[PDB]
């Protein structure tokens, strides 16, 4: 008996330069059997513009979704009700996964939203909370598959070929449709289907797209 | 070690082997599994005679206050509880299968078991002990439900003796208790009036063939009984 | 053990010398680290094992003197005063949650008169301890992979009476075998004696 | 992980990589590895990233409230104690740190190495990671006191270089900073890769 | 991991009658880096190319021992050995050693010179074949590559077009693989022709 | 890996599932996993990849040889036999696990080989990771005397079952149906997973990426 | 180590349905078959758990009590039953946090207001809400089943539907499952609260032509 | 697993299970386990169906090669000597309780047990498999020896049906052979008209009381079968 | 890896060096032990590891390279076939009975026209080996503990184009910042070099 269980799939975000996309797909896992293809349990949102992704164990990101969901609550209280930014949540997790240090969540978290000047930016962390701010993201069971094909199409690095435009916030929803697809294809934990959330100043869009249920 | 409890009409017997054994030893050849709770309420233990003791004498003093405090007798559901509480919080440090049955007049009769992980279940019967996986067969084919007091007690030494002709781990006495309305009425039947053992059944009183003689044939005489 | 330490105690003075090696796994970062602490006037430890226990401990027993001192109006602790809190601090530890420090000292002093009223032991102290908190006086002793090299050689060359100059002789001897014969390059030894006028730091031997 | 610091005349100089390895996948080419901690004094990352980016933030806590206390910034010696006494408190619940921590007090520049047992070194120069053992071969060979401050950042930036061209768990980019008297200056950052095109044109 | 120690990744896919088969260059010893110039790639004949990964030692004794079969094979038979041909060879070689395994991975490259069919194949340590048919590979990188081959893959892309998609993932997913990378070598393998290149690749 | 197989009134269908992983990675979408081992003899594999190869090219190699001794059509017992020796041999160290199905002169014949070289015969099996979601919809489904194409729906209606439920497996549905007089091998039976996005054509137009050297050679 | 089998369920239009079969085990051994493993929790909903009994009844009857007696001692609604699904849940986490799981994995169904709720819970802690939940074996043989009838039957199962191929399921966990036996109880959840049904048994299928003794013997 | 065999005047009945399990699950629910060695010799197969069958096959290879050499039939001695040697060369890579049975005319209907050590015991009857346990008692209360062809076919078909009904390793159907002078008669009982099951068994009707309804009273009722 | 070899080439030498330390556990025998062992007259193997595997594989090499030259009326191999030779001998000795030798060599050789007819690789040849007989060409690589420090100061200095002046005070560095760093007394170096001419030692360097 092992109190940590991987419940698989895998979240990404891209940040734009007015919105930050975050996904994440619905299968749940077991050992050896499928618990739901509707779970939406691993993205979690903190605050309008702040949200969280997970991955790993679904009981510990629920319950770190519970601690932080109070951890803002007290925030707003204490500072006459004002929610904390991106920036102050994504912290604030990192020092609470550092908590727990010694019997550690089996989280690998997000947190997305916007910043101040009201671009886009995404939080990853470890499991005790090492992060940093990064434009893109991914953690999961295809995070090794989707992370270098994100590194290609948006840093370009290795391409003559001049960077084209800034990526709008529909190219960047294909591009992350692109590449949950291939990797629901090749990632045997990832399927089923994708929540879309594109945070931006005026709201945040859902989106549903479906993967290969096998 | 093989313990038992039946209900009857109106009450319930208890049955136990008397044996405590250390591996392949016997350290004691007439151990009492039947523990006193209360005036009619018992137990029959089985695992660690150590961790069983400590906890009938546990429970067999909480539930002597509690009679004193509530000024009534107490119900076997309620000893029943208590040991499973104790069987549960305690389930990763000791070996311990229980059964509590005894004779409450509200409920008449009853029996609980009370197996390794501080399940408590409300039987007809129960059986518990190394001895009881020998049991499982007989009552299914031999013990109806519905019998007199004396069918029952009968019934239960049988049940005893036929597991412990079999279970290495149990044996001697046959130790019971009836436990219902009137007074309860402990017995002990010595190995020796066994109503069951194979070193009496006469099926087993052929020795099985495995030390022929030398022969010229393949045809199987008995077995050699002297060297002429 | 990678860092060699010795000790002898003549008529006069106890020297004390102990290897700079500073290492990670197999990377020398300095052959400078002074690992003989002064404690007090008249008292150097030398101290070997991993930084953390070495400076911890040897800064508590330094602090624990020092207080001592001031809650005494300015007198010097005896030397074998000193080990035993030594000793018994090593001793408890093993025996803590946190565990023995793991270091092994040689503790040198020089007793002198604290009064007119003190007809104490006067003169140079030697002691032997290790991790666990044993103690014991010795005329030299050793620590680390040459310690046996050097224990040897002490048994056969170190006299009771030797002059302060054939003592520097000889503790170059000793420095000398450890490089001689420890793969580990103990390459520069500092060295520190005690005398009737303090700790004089002796840059003669190395 | 590579990282180096040392004293010369004009200072110190700390310099790193920026990789993050999860084993053999590469988890970030883009990691800040000098935690500014005050504005006098630098930390460096090595070993456990949560673990270094956590203490090193109460280091930064607990001098800064020794300023707000006292009226005066801490010391380098003090700051770095401070931190060698947590990690050795906590040197039986392996945390995995090597640090640095470089600054100028009144006494001058000052450079600590504190490791997760509560080491506590004072040298001239140190390099930390896995990369270490090739940082040093670069480094130990043109290091002087009375480097310039351009000599000694192209050597320090050219030693990261080296670790990271050879060393699998380092990479990304190198990044130099100078601690001088007002504080310290973050000199440079580069892609180890032009550096591979600048040091080695061909 | 004995499979991760030396180093190294390797890729192929097909297009229409051509493929590519990459390389990276390095050989370490776990996180030691030895050496940026060894391309993994041995050339059998004009129509097949194959690539190992896995613990080097391996890598060089089986390819010797590939070597010994396919020339022995080319003298007895006085033909080329094709691609299934080869691709089963060597998977009987492997399997062989089942119970006490060469650490290596092939990846085959090959196209029939006449139809231009083209047949890939990849095989785990003891030689189970996996002959998909857009692209194969194995190593250090391997998760990422199968990423990006994925994402970029398509059918009948052109000697170029297949050359660029290749590269791109070798070097994208190298660029995520600590034991892989210092750029990469390519064989693009066509009927009438084959083409070396050397890309450029980052130096850590 | 999900493999299946039932016998009808005429002869035996098999069914496979067509991915094959490597880790948690799918390798190859579309490997055929119901291999041929006589005219009249099919067999799937499940368990470790090399073995099963291995096994099934042996023993069938040896079947061809002792069709030539004997003249006659290879019976599935003889088959079954041979593999069955073979990995009782090996202890389960080659870890096959074979569907085995044909049909002889003495009719349908359809067994199970473990790895340990224990057969069953029966009606309907199933082995692989996705050997228990199959085996339920045949025991929820099956039935005796059941027409060729009652048997290939159940066939891929089982082997669905596999594919949507175990991880290991997936694609497609292969069958092969075997009568006494021929074998139709019947590759995506059932195509339940297309791709749901259109691949998006990442533009890489030649001289994108970076060239240091260049060696061309004719042939 | 009293353990308790695959719990078993399926939404349909109106209600939810929970199977399992009436049997303890004890390992191998089955020890007691007349257990009526399913729970009512309040009034609208019901529990049934795979693996540890006394795990199972000791977290069952904290959840009835926490139940009786917020509703007894405050003036209040009783407590829906996502409600009380949070609470076991977060009780079982509780007990995963403190190394002492509660190891079952456990159905939950509940109705209230023609609004219906089926819940798995596990022992660490996961949970998943779906159209139907199995454990145990159940969730290897009889989810892809019960699964393969919500997607023929995309509106919604009626009753008898759902009963059919709840009781299809049975059937072949009885066929597949060592520990289990043929005799089951199914609660149905619906607007009325929950009532368990008394034990039936399905009938089971031995005589097929390939299970003879000729055809299944190793020699002939 | 449940396998036995039992002696009647001038045969034997070999009886079985069906159930072949990996733990939990099972992988055939209709195994035959009475496996024939030459006309009128059979086993039963216990333990890991890999090693009995190919013992089995073995044996019975070597049997058919020894009856066509020595021209007259075979003897259940020879059959158990020679399972008895491979079981005891391979004692330790195998695991394999077998008994064989059978008739042949020199020495009428013989049983022997070999269990997993390699000894051979010549019996009356011998039970093997995980379900044996169950069925001891059964034995030395139920079975009287004397039994009629039928009577025992009737007897092992229900000890089987006691044993699976409490193994969870042994389920499914019951196939039995006799042995004797005439034809070997195989019969294979379905499930569903088992001579006993638990789930059919009046004194299992009633269901266990422990979801007892919340209460004013300690008077036990019932299960709380609805909300309302 | 207490053992530290290192070489390098450059254009018209191959220049190869090896720590002389012998150990036991910590005891230092010597700095005096010559791993380097030439095999041919342009041809030599600085082999490192422990004296048994090390002696008993030069001593093969040496033997069939010797061997193979009778057989062969006086010709010299060339470098790559002895460095496949010697892989070959290490690759089968991981799957023997046996074991693998626990050894580590660079092979260096420098390879001159063996008759009238070869138009074979002129110059000099370098090879990294390690014990489970990888086998690289390469023109510098390192063995031991300072293997790593070496090995990047090399990256730093070494051109293809050195003189053999240049390349004994590169060398010097390489010895030198091996000294500086390795824990590990590496105190003396032997030092060979060959060229068109042969193997020279070298003792100009330590
Ligand atoms: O990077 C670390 N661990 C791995 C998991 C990432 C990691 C984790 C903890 C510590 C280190 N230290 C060093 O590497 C290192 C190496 C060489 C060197 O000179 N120093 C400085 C030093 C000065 C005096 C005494 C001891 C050390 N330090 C690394």
């Amino acid at each position: 008996w092992s109190p940590y269980q991987d419940n698989g799939g895998t979240t990404a975000a891209i940040a734009g330069k007015d919105f930050v996309i975050l996904a994440g797909d619905t299968r749940l896992n077991g050992d050896f059997c499928l618990h739901s293809r509707h779970d939406q349990s691993k993205i979690f949102q903190l605050t309008p513009y702040t949200y969280m992704a997970s991955n790993g164990m679904q009981a510990d990101r629920l319950q770190l979704q519970q601690m932080l969901k109070y951890r803002v609550k007290w925030y707003k209280y204490n500072n006459g009700g004002k929610v904390p930014s991106t920036k102050a949540i994504a912290q604030l997790m990192s020092t609470m996964l550092y908590h727990r240090r010694f019997f550690p969540y089996y989280t690998f978290n997000m947190v997305v939203g916007l910043d101040e000047e009201g671009h886009g930016v995404c939080y990853s962390y470890d499991a005790v909370g090492s992060t940093e701010p990064f434009l893109y993201g991914t953690r999961g069971s295809a995070a090794s598959f989707v992370e270098p094909l994100l590194d290609c199409l948006i840093n370009r690095q290795h391409m003559t070929s001049q960077a084209p435009p800034e990526m709008t916030k529909e190219e960047t929803l294909a591009m992350l449709k692109n590449a949950f697809t291939g990797a629901a294809e090749r990632d045997i934990y990832t399927g089923d289907s994708v929540s879309f959330f594109i945070i931006t100043k005026d709201g945040v869009q859902q989106e549903s797209f479906e993967l290969r249920k096998d | 070690t093989t313990i038992l409890a039946v209900s009857y009409n109106g009450g319930v017997v208890l049955a136990a082997d008397s044996r405590t054994s250390s591996g392949t030893y016997v350290v004691n050849r007439a151990s009492n599994k039947l523990t006193k709770l209360t005036k009619k309420i018992y137990c029959c233990r089985s695992g660690s005679a150590a961790d069983t003791q400590a906890l009938a004498e546990r429970v067999s003093n909480y539930l002597g206050s509690y009679q004193t405090d509530i000024g009534a007798g107490v119900n076997v559901a309620t000893a029943a509880n208590l040991f499973q509480k104790m069987c549960y919080m305690n389930r990763w440090n000791i070996s311990a299968g229980i059964i509590v049955a005894g004779y409450d007049p509200i409920n008449g009769g009853s029996v609980y078991s009370i197996p390794s992980g501080g399940s408590c279940v409300k039987l007809d019967y129960a059986l518990g002990g190394s001895g009881s996986i020998f049991l499982y067969s007989f009552f299914d084919a031999n013990y109806k439900p519905g019998m007199s007091k004396s069918e029952c007690v009968a019934f239960c030494q049988r049940a005893v003796a036929h597991a412990y002709s079999r279970d290495g781990s149990s044996g001697g006495l046959i130790r019971t208790i009836t436990l219902d309305a009137d007074e309860p009425e402990d017995q002990t039947i010595p190995w020796n009036r066994s109503p069951y053992c194979m070193e009496k059944d006469p099926k087993y009183v052929t020795q099985a063939t495995q030390n022929q003689p030398f022969s010229s044939s393949a045809k199987i005489t008995g077995n050699r009984m002297s060297s002429t | 053990m990678a860092e060699t330490a010795i000790a002898f105690r003549c008529k006069d003075y106890v020297m004390v010398a102990a290897a700079g090696l500073n290492a990670f796994y197999y990377i020398k970062i300095t052959d400078a680290e002074d690992k003989i602490t002064q404690l007090d006037t008249h008292q150097l430890v030398a101290c070997t094992g991993e930084n953390g226990p070495r400076v911890n401990f040897t800064e508590y027993i330094k602090c624990n003197l020092a207080l001592n001192r001031m809650r005494q109006h300015g007198r010097h602790s005896s030397c074998e005063s000193t080990a035993n809190f030594m000793r018994n601090c090593l001793a408890s530890a093993i025996r803590s949650r946190e565990g023995a420090y793991q270091v092994n000292c040689l503790f040198a002093g020089y007793d002198t008169p604290v009064s007119e009223d003190d007809d104490g032991v006067v003169g140079p102290q030697l002691f032997y301890m290790d991790y666990l908190g044993t103690l014991q006086a010795v005329p030299y002793g050793c620590h680390g992979y040459g310690a046996c090299f050097v224990t040897a050689l002490l048994d056969r060359l170190w006299r009771p009476d030797l002059s302060q100059q054939e003592g520097l002789e000889l503790m170059q001897k000793c420095c000398d075998e450890v490089k001689r014969r420890v793969i580990i390059s103990n390459s520069y030894f500092f060295v520190k004696a005690v005398t009737k006028n303090g700790v004089e730091v002796i840059t003669a031997v190395h | 992980t590579t990282t180096l610091a040392f004293r010369f005349n004009g200072g110190i100089i700390v310099a790193v990589d920026s990789r993050a390895s999860t084993g053999q996948y590469i988890a970030s080419q883009t990691v800040m590895k000098v935690l500014e901690i005050n504005d006098y004094l630098l930390g460096t990352l090595a070993g456990g990233a949560a673990d270094c980016q956590y203490w090193e933030r109460v280091l930064g806590m607990e001098c800064r409230l020794w300023e707000l206390r006292n009226g005066s910034r801490i010391t380098v010696a003090a700051a770095s104690k401070i931190l060698a006494n947590i990690t050795y408190a906590y040197r039986n619940h392996g945390l995995s740190m090597g640090t640095m921590v470089a600054g100028w007090d009144q006494f001058g520049p000052s450079l600590y190495y504190v490791d997760d047992k509560g080491s506590r070194v004072k040298q001239d120069l140190f390099s930390v990671g896995s990369g270490s053992i090739y940082a040093y071969g670069v480094l130990d060979t043109g290091y002087r006191k009375d480097l310039s401050v351009e000599d000694a950042c192209d050597l320090a930036r050219r030693s990261i270089f080296h670790a990271t061209y050879r060393d699998g768990a380092s990479g990304g980019i190198v990044t130099v900073y100078h601690v001088h008297e007002k504080g310290w200056t973050k000199i440079s950052r580069d892609d180890q890769t032009k550096l591979y095109h600048r040091y080695f044109p061909s | 991991s004995i499979m991760a120690y030396s180093g190294g990744s390797v890729m192929a896919m097909a297009g229409k009658e051509c493929f590519v088969i990459i390389s990276d260059n390095r050989l370490g010893e776990q996180l030691k880096t030895i050496s940026t110039e060894v391309p993994k790639l041995h050339v059998v004949n004009d129509s097949i190319v194959y690539g190992l990964t896995g613990l080097r030692t391996d890598q060089q004794t089986f390819a010797n021992k590939v070597q010994f079969r396919t020339e022995m094979y080319k003298l007895r038979e006085e033909r080329d050995i094709t691609g299934k041909a080869f691709a089963a060879m060597i998977t009987s070689m492997l399997y062989e050693a089942r119970f006490g395994p060469w650490f290596v991975e092939p990846v085959i490259g090959s196209i029939d010179k006449s139809t231009g069919e083209v047949y890939l194949c990849a095989t785990d340590l003891i030689g189970a074949p996996c002959e998909p048919e857009d692209y194969v590979c194995a190593g250090t990188a391997a998760e990422s590559l199968h990423g990006m081959c994925e994402a970029l893959w398509r059918p009948g892309m052109s000697p170029e077009e297949l050359f660029e998609i290749a590269a791109q993932a070798m070097l994208s997913a190298c660029d995520r693989d600590s034991l892989s990378g210092y750029g990469a070598v390519a064989m693009i393998v066509t009927k009438d022709k084959v083409t070396t290149r050397l890309i450029k690749g980052r130096k850590d | 890996t999900t493999i299946v197989g039932v016998v009808y009134r005429d002869g035996v269908v098999l069914g496979a599932d067509t991915r094959a992983t490597e880790g948690s990675i799918v390798a190859d979408k579309r490997c055929r996993k119901i291999h041929y081992m006589a005219p009249n003899i099919m067999c799937c594999g499940a368990g470790t990849s090399a073995d099963t190869e291995a096994v099934t090219n042996m023993v069938s190699s040896h079947l061809a040889l002792h069709r030539l001794e004997t003249g006659k059509q290879s019976r599935v017992l003889e088959a079954l036999t041979l593999l069955k020796r073979h990995l009782y041999r090996y202890q389960g160290h080659v870890s096959a696990a074979l569907v085995l199905g044909g049909v002889d002169v003495e009719g349908p014949f359809l067994a199970t080989i473990a790895p340990h070289g224990s057969t069953d015969r029966l009606p309907f099996v199933t082995m692989g990771s996705g050997s228990i979601a199959a085996m339920a919809q045949l025991e929820a489904a099956y039935k005796d005397n059941m027409t060729c194409e009652e048997a290939k729906e159940l066939v891929a209606s089982a082997i669905r079952k596999g594919i949507f439920n175990d991880p290991y497996s997936g694609t497609q549905v292969d069958v092969c149906v075997i009568t006494k007089d021929k074998t139709e091998l019947t590759i995506g039976y059932d195509k339940p997973n297309e791709r749901m996005y259109p691949r998006q054509e990442v533009l890489l137009p030649p001289g994108t990426t970076p060239v240091l050297k260049e060696e061309i050679r004719q042939l | 180590m009293a353990s308790g089998g695959s719990v078993i369920a399926i939404k349909y239009k109106g209600g939810v349905l929970m199977a399992a079969d009436t049997l303890l085990s004890y390992g191998s051994l089955a020890k007691w078959p007349n257990i009526p493993r399913i729970r009512l929790l309040g009034s609208h909903s019901a529990v049934c758990a795979t693996g540890s009994y006394a795990d199972f009844q000791m977290m069952a009857k904290q959840v009835e009590d926490n139940i009786e007696r917020q509703k007894m001692y405050h003036n209040v609604d009783e407590l829906s039953p996502s409600e009380v699904f949070s609470y076991l849940h977060r009780s079982i986490y509780q007990k995963r946090c403190d190394f002492d799981p509660c190891l079952c994995q456990m159905v939950f169904i509940g109705v209230r207001d023609g609004e219906t709720f089926l819940a798995g819970v596990d022992d660490v802690g996961t949970r998943w809400e779906d159209d139907c939940i199995a454990t145990g074996y159940g969730a290897y043989i009889a989810l892809p089943l019960l699964r393969q009838a919500l997607e023929k039957n995309p509106d919604g199962l009626s009753r008898g539907e759902a009963m059919r191929i709840l009781t299809d399921c049975l059937r072949v966990l009885f066929y597949r499952e060592c520990r289990a036996i043929n005799k089951f109880q199914v609660a149905d959840a619906a607007s009325d609260g929950v009532r368990i049904s008394e034990p039936f048994d399905v009938e089971t299928h031995w005589e097929y032509e390939g299970y003879c003794f000729e055809k299944t013997a190793i020699i002939r």
